[PDB]
């Protein structure tokens, strides 16, 4: 429970920062594939856990195009790890189709959140 | 592709499928499963109501 | 529909052993909780057939455990299964709970079963005592003598806990007789919170070693998890036979077959190998009242790992730094329940007492600086900006 | 055909054969293994220092 | 019956997941296919292709924590020796 | 607008606490009720100016 | 939804004890069963803390009862409450049954409930002759004599099952250190199956003295049938309190004051008054055999009760017929009672023959006799033709 | 159980008897008024428990004039029973109005029970 918003933030300043993202981005790219999560093929939006009111909110807005083609990478994942072997190296998501699908829907789904609460705790004076 | 054109499992499939083939070995390696489990599930139970009979210090007082 | 699902009692068997939908991805390690059911149904029908030729005074506990051992027909069959089936109930647990934060199930929405678990935690650790009071072999007497003086440091309290637990000014014989009736009865309060347990598990069902949700692909219980059961359970029995058979007194102390003497003191009181690291840690802090907090305030540290855990993703499968830190806590807990069995010299006080840093370290220090580097670490890793 | 209608289709022989074939496993393989421990032991028994003070 | 609250879960029917479309799934019988298939090469390099994964985040944590013990009782076996005589008098008190 | 609370609704600030001072006075009066028949430290209640 | 229907454990109190929809028309009838809660958590309590001061040998049992009532700090308050609330169990369960085939319960859709009743029932007469042995006074040895004779009248069976239920060849020393294990945990398979009692009573409710259905006026459990539970639970330990310090020997036999001697014999061995009516219709059967297969059939006749009323109303409110005749059942329950209690002399020999006659009359040909003249009564009384 | 079939069944032949219906009739009527259901406001055919399929049956198929009318009846003996007293003399049951409204759908869902199972253990021949 660490915030997209929190997250963007701290992501955002590091990318900005020509001397930091020299340090930081080959790490985060070593990390990338000793996770591991390409193989069993998925992307990194479907590993995100969605027990909770605002990843709820994020899955009913997206178009039925994408939400009919991740229910799928997710069934291929959970035979593979049943018969514990990996996939063919031809169907693994290479760098260039891992991007966040669902980022813009959460991001906004908790802006709306973090509005509904600034407006019931207020100390408006005359 | 079609729906109607099934894959392959040749790789996993015998090569002569009598019916009865499967049939007899699936019932020999549950029936010898059910035996061991039946012999050895009476000599546990047993074991456990022999210890109320009789104690050996006083069979000696008999 | 069937009559396995109209049923009040037979619903409730459907329910949770023939029709509960599974994940079709879950491994061997969803097993451990399913031994913990037959251990304790062990432990308890072992237990009162030995009940029924023991007598609990000062003066004959030391030889009605020997009567059964001798005289009564199998009787060495019911103890060395009664005390090498103990410590197989401890090796399963701690595999239990260290599958649920590798996968990291403590997490929402699963925080009840996690809470109840504690609770279960801390009564298995109390009749492993009471019962091991119970032989008064002489590790059972100076074994009750070391923990029941740790009440003695409680301020303007102390003396008048201590004398109310020992009925008398020592441990005396109202402390045998007292400690044989909480025996029975606690096993009996861990049978009705596995109960609890099992319900908070209905509403949510197990999680999978993905991680990911579940709901997509699942299997029923019955003729795929039921015969996956019985491999385990046929190989739990199968050990559980080369120790009560062939090495029955390898998981045990020598010194607890000469009967317990108030006068004499043996050269080294060191506990059953499942307390061991708990014992290091109270040893460790130079204070009774600071040693007997430190000690209680390490398994109740497991409350805060719910609300420490800064990550978005579940479990440590795609991990690598949270990986490495697991099992830097298996090998601590290793560490600590090796020098437990040590004697109070250097450098086993000092080692002593870095291990047991590490054992809070990790749950207040390492785990939310560890899973928020990672949150960064997936973002700037995709995002081009 | 000959095999699986002996007796391995019907529940009533199949609850209980498998319980009648235990009646003779739990006299033959006990008489079987309680004589290969003595003589794998001979020499060292009761009856054989019995037999030797006469 | 009262109804309580909802979960992340269902039945079959209703369990509670996405909608899908597009989806095809094949089996055959267990009673027609091979008896005694997963035996061999399951361990000889598939099983060791699946621990080869996980060994170095296992020994690297235990090569640490052999080599501090196995350190530390080469000397509570030095100074409790006829060698270790004056360096025992100053680390103890 | 952006004010105080964090998970308790913070508007509740002394919302909450004059009135757990009583039943601080309602709780630690009901340590007030068990101490009884157990005289180790209830020398801390018998000081009373009534019987 | 409030809190108190959202938690797991929070919904299982509030549809039981909270907003369980009850019948508007109820009366104190149907507070019998909620003061057995207590009278179960009372002797389990009471135990557990005279369990710390007992010795379960031949040769201590008869001083540990009075060395708690002696020695003890306020151990008399202990055991007068656990001898004189046993025989308070008792009264309450026999109303509680004797309700529940006046309104008649035990018909469709309750026959789930009246059948794991008779189990309990058949578990809490097992307790009560299992802690009576554990005295060791001298009714407590002559009654454990004569009811495990009776077991060696089953043929080709009988020798081999006594001297296993004895340990040895008479009421020895293990036979009172094998009661005591078992006396700790049948109270504990009793309160499992209240549960399994309470799941089926929460699927169809509480019925009502008028028979009819009453989904139409109903009023929740809270303010109303709890206000109206505290007024007999405070009527409950006030009557719970004029023994226990006014005449706590009033129930009980004096011969139980002296220690178990096997060499001499009382002028009378006769059971707690609780067990007295079963114990005329085994005397009553001049055969050891027929003798113990008749008293275990007289408990067990109660399951055939669902099928033997002919009646379409349920309950005896406006039956006549069937009213009269629930009278002679219960003043023949008191006879046979204080037979029990006699010589075995003329006419208490005849007279215990007759009344376990209509003990076995009542339930096979009185109610489905009288139960199908009044549904004929009902319709001529009416039909025009 | 005792089936209204045969309820009627031996009903009938006491009341076409003329001899018999000299000896039960009395005895049926001092046996209404002991059991004084009508003093709390009910008919005889409220009386009949519900709880089997039979009953179920035969209490949909009736006019719903008469359905509300007999809920009323209920509500009101409950409320009699909870003050302890009973109703006035005004509101009880006379001799005239105490008539089986339930019994000509309660004969005919009993008669085609006994055909459904009739023709289900059959033992035609060619
Ligand atoms: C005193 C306690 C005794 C209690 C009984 C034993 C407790 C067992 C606990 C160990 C455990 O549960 O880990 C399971 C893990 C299996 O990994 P997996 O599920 O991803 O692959 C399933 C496989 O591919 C299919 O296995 P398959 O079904 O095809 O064959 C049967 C299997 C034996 O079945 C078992 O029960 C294995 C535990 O054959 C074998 O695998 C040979 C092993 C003898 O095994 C491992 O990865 C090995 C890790 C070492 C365990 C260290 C424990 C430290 C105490
Ligand atoms: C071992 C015993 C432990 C204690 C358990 C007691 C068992 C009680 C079981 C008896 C019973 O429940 O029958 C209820 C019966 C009347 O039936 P009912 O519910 O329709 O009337 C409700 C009333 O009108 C309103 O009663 P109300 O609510 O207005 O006042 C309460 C009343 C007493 O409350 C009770 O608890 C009575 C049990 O207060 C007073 O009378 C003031 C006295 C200064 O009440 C009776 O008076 C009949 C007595 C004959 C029963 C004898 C059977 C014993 C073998
Ligand atoms: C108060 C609370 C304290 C309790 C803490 C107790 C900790 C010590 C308890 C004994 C240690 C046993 C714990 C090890 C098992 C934990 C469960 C686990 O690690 O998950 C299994 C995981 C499997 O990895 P896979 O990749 O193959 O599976 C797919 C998911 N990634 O991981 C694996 O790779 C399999 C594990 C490899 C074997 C190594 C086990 C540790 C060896 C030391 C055993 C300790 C006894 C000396
Ligand atoms: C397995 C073997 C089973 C054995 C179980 C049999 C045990 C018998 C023990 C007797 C105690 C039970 C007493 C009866 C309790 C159930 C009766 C009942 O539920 O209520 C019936 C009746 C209710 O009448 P109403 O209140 O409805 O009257 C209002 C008018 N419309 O209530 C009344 O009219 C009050 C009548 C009171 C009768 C008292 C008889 C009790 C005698 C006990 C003697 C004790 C000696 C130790
Ligand atoms: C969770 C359940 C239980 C656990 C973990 C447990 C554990 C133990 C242990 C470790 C011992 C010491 C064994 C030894 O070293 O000799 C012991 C002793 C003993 N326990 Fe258990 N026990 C359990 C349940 C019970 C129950 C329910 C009873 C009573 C019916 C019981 C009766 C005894 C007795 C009589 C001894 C006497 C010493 C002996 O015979 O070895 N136990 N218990
Ligand atoms: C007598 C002791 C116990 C019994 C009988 C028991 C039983 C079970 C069972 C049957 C399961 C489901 C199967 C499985 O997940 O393997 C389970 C899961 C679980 N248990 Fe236990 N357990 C016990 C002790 C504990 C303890 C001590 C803890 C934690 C401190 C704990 C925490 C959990 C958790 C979190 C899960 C869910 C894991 C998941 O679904 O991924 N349990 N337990
Ligand atoms: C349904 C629950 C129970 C019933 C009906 C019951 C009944 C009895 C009765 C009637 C006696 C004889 C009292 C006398 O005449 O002196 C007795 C004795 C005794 N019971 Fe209970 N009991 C129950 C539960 C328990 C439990 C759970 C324990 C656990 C320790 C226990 C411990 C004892 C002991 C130690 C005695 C010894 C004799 C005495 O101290 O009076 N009872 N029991
Ligand atoms: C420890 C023993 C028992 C407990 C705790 C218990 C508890 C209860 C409770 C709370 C009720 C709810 C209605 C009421 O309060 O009257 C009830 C109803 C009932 N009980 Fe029991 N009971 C016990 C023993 C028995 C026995 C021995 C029998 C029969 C042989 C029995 C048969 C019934 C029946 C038929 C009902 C339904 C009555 C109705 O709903 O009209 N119970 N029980
Ligand atoms: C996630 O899906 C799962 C799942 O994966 C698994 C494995 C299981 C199965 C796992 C279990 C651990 C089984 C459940 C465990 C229990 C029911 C254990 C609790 C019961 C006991 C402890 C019983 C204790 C034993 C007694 C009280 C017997 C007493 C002894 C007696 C009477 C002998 C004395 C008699 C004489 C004459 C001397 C599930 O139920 C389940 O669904 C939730
Ligand atoms: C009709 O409507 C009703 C209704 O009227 C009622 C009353 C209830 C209430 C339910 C009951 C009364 C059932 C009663 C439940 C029980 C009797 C279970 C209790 C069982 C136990 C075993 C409790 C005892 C447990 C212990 C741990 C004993 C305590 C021993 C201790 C604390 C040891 C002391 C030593 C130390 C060192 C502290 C309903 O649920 C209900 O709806 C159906
Ligand atoms: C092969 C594997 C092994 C085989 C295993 C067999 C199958 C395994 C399945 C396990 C089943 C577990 C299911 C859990 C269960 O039994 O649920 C509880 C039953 C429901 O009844 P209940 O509400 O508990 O009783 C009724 C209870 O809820 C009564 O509660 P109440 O008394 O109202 O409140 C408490 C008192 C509070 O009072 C106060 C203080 O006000
Ligand atoms: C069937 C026999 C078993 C024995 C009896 C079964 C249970 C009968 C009732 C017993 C009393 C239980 C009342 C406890 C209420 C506690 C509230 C609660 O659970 O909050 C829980 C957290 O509780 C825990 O952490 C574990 C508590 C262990 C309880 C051990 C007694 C949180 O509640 P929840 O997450 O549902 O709230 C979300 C609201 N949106
Ligand atoms: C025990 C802890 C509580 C936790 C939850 C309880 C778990 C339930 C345990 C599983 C019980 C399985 C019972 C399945 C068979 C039930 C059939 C049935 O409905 O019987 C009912 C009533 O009989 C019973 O009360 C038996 C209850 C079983 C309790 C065992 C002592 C129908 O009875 P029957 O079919 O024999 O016809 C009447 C002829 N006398
Ligand atoms: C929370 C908690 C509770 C308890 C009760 C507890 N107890 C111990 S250590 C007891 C001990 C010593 C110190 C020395 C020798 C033998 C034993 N001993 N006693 N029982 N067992 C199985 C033993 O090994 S830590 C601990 C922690
Ligand atoms: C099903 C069943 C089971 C049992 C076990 C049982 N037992 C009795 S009568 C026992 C007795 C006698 C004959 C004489 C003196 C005293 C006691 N005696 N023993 N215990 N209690 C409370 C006694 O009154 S009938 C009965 C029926």
């Amino acid at each position: 429970p660490q915030s997209f918003t929190s997250i963007a933030r701290i992501g955002d300043y590091i990318l900005k920062s020509p001397v930091l993202s020299k340090l930081c981005v080959p790490v985060a790219n070593q990390f990338i594939n000793l996770a591991g999560y390409k193989k069993l093929g998925l992307k990194f939006d479907d590993l995100i856990a969605e027990e909770n009111p605002i990843m709820q909110t994020a899955l009913r807005r997206l178009p039925e195009d994408e939400s009919y083609a991740r229910a799928y990478r997710i069934i291929r994942a959970h035979q593979t790890e049943l018969t514990h072997h990996l996939l063919p190296r031809n169907e693994w998501i290479k760098a260039q189709e891992d991007v966040p699908y669902l980022l813009p829907y959460i991001l906004e789904a908790e802006a709306a959140a973090k509005e509904k609460d600034e407006l019931d705790n207020i100390e408006v004076s005359k | 592709k079609s729906t109607y054109r099934t894959p392959n499992f040749d790789d996993v499939l015998k090569e002569n499928n009598d019916a009865d083939k499967g049939r007899s070995y699936a019932y020999f390696m549950v029936g010898a499963m059910g035996l061991l489990s039946s012999a050895g599930a009476k000599s546990t139970v047993e074991t456990f109501i022999s210890s109320m009979t009789a104690t050996a210090d006083v069979l000696a007082m008999a | 529909m069937a009559f396995r699902k109209s049923n009040v009692y037979l619903s409730l068997v459907n329910s949770y052993i023939i029709d509960s939908p599974q994940p079709s991805s879950i491994n061997y390690w969803w097993n451990m909780g399913s031994l913990l059911g037959l251990c304790l149904v062990i432990q308890i029908v072992t237990g009162i057939f030995m009940a029924m030729h023991y007598s609990s005074n000062i003066e004959l506990a030391f030889s009605s455990v020997e009567h059964i051992m001798r005289d009564v027909h199998n009787g060495y069959i019911l103890r060395y299964l009664h005390a090498n089936g103990a410590s197989f109930f401890f090796m399963v647990m701690f595999m239990h709970m260290a599958k649920g934060l590798y996968y990291g199930s403590y997490r929402s929405p699963r925080v009840t079963l996690w809470n109840v678990g504690v609770i279960i935690f801390i009564l298995t650790i109390a009749t492993a005592f009471l019962g091991y009071c119970c032989v008064y072999g002489q590790m059972s007497h100076w074994g009750a003598t070391v923990i029941t003086n740790l009440f003695s440091a409680i301020p303007f309290v102390g003396n008048d806990i201590v004398s109310w637990l020992w009925g008398g000014f020592s441990v005396s014989n109202p402390t045998i007789q007292r400690f044989f009736a909480l025996h029975y009865l606690v096993p009996f309060i861990i049978a009705a919170m596995v109960i609890m347990h099992l319900m908070a598990l209905h509403i949510h069902g197990s999680s999978n070693p993905l991680g990911i949700t579940g709901n997509l692909d699942r299997i029923p219980m019955h003729s795929y998890f039921i015969f996956k059961d019985l491999v385990t359970v046929f190989l739990f029995m199968l050990i559980l036979a080369l120790f009560v058979f062939y090495s029955p007194n390898t998981l045990g102390h020598p010194d607890n077959y000469i009967p317990g003497n108030p006068l004499v003191t043996p050269a080294s009181i060191v506990p059953e190998w499942y307390l061991l690291p708990f014992y290091a840690i109270l040893r460790s802090i130079p204070d009774k009242l600071l040693g007997v907090i430190t000690m209680f305030a390490a398994i109740l540290v497991l409350l805060v790992l719910p609300f420490t855990d800064r990550s978005v993703v579940r479990g440590n499968t795609f991990k690598v730094l949270s990986k490495f830190f697991f099992f830097i806590f298996v090998f601590n807990f290793v560490l600590l329940g090796q020098i437990g069995a040590c004697h109070v010299e250097v450098p086993y006080v000092l080692m002593g007492q870095i291990a047991t840093f590490i054992y809070f370290a990790y749950f207040l220090i390492i785990v939310p600086v560890i899973s928020t580097i990672e949150n960064v670490l997936f973002y700037i890793g995709r995002v081009n900006k | 055909s000959s095999l699986y209608k002996t007796f391995f289709k019907r529940n009533a022989v199949f609850v209980g054969t498998i319980f009648a074939g235990a009646f003779v496993f739990q006299t033959v393989f006990d008489t079987a293994i309680t004589s290969w421990y003595e003589n794998h032991n001979k020499g060292k028994l009761w009856k054989d220092v019995k037999a030797r003070i006469a | 019956g009262p109804p309580s609250g909802k979960t992340y879960m269902g039945w079959w029917g209703h369990m509670g997941g996405p909608k899908q479309k597009g989806i095809t799934s094949y089996a055959v019988s267990p009673y027609a296919q091979k008896p005694l298939q997963g035996i061999f090469h399951n361990a000889v390099f598939n099983s060791f292709r699946r621990f080869k994964s996980q060994f170095l985040y296992v020994l690297i944590p235990a090569g640490i924590y052999w080599y501090w013990w196995k350190n530390g009782n080469e000397y509570n076996e030095f100074l409790y020796s006829k060698a270790g005589r004056e360096e025992l008098e100053r680390v103890n008190v | 607008t952006g004010l105080h609370f964090g998970r308790l609704s913070l508007r509740s600030l002394t919302a909450y606490a004059p009135n757990l001072m009583l039943w601080g006075g309602a709780s630690m009066l009901g340590l007030f009720v068990f101490t009884e028949g157990w005289p180790k430290f209830q020398d801390t209640l018998y000081k009373k100016i009534p019987l």
